């Protein structure tokens, strides 16, 4: 399947403008830091928390290794 | 006695500023998918000059070589126009046309094909 019979489509306008006329970075700031903060907040309670368990099961796991490699005293 | 009866009828005329501020073209498209129609109209054009401008004369000797195309034309694949020639010995089109539009000091100049 090709462009022309793709799927079928009514009512529907299309505005756009040439790159020529128009600006690479429109608002990249002031607009995109926003945006990006917004999407963080969006997916961190469910990409972060794993993370965090790892950094401890292995701070913990590496630290056990560390002390059971140590004399105690008896 | 044209003159004449232009003095008569309308000497009472007004003559006493709506000027035309430029017109800013842009490159631009404007898509209405309407998938329910039998045929695609698209018409394209690039800013043109405008009416007083020398080069409407070469561009209309252009837009001619060019052409126009109808299915009805009886050249067909003999036309003079590689354009035309091509659309009916391949069918690509119905029906297309060039056209130069003037305006003051703007314009668009090319062509619109249905299809």
């Amino acid at each position: 399947r090709q462009f022309g019979h793709l799927t079928r489509v009514r009512h529907v306008i299309t505005y756009s403008l040439s790159p020529f006329e128009q600006r690479a970075f429109p608002h990249y700031f002031s607009k995109g830091i926003p945006n990006v903060l917004r999407r963080t907040r969006a997916c961190i309670l469910r990409v972060a928390p794993p993370f965090v368990a790892f950094y401890l099961v292995y701070t913990w796991g590496t630290q056990e290794f560390e002390k059971s490699k140590r004399k105690n005293p008896a | 006695q044209l003159l004449d009866l232009a003095q008569k009828h309308f000497s009472g005329l007004s003559g006493t500023v709506p000027t035309l501020s430029p017109c800013r073209f842009t490159g631009s498209q404007i898509c209405h998918r309407e998938d329910g129609l039998p045929l695609a109209h698209v018409a394209i054009a690039v800013e043109g000059p405008g009416w007083a401008h020398p080069d409407n004369v070469a561009l209309q000797v252009a837009n001619a070589i060019i052409g126009h195309y109808d299915c009805t034309y009886g050249g067909g694949a003999h036309l003079s126009s590689p354009l035309a020639s091509i659309a009916a010995t391949n069918k690509l089109c119905q029906s297309f046309q060039t056209f130069n539009i003037c305006y003051a000091d703007t314009g668009l100049l090319g062509a619109h094909f249905v299809c």
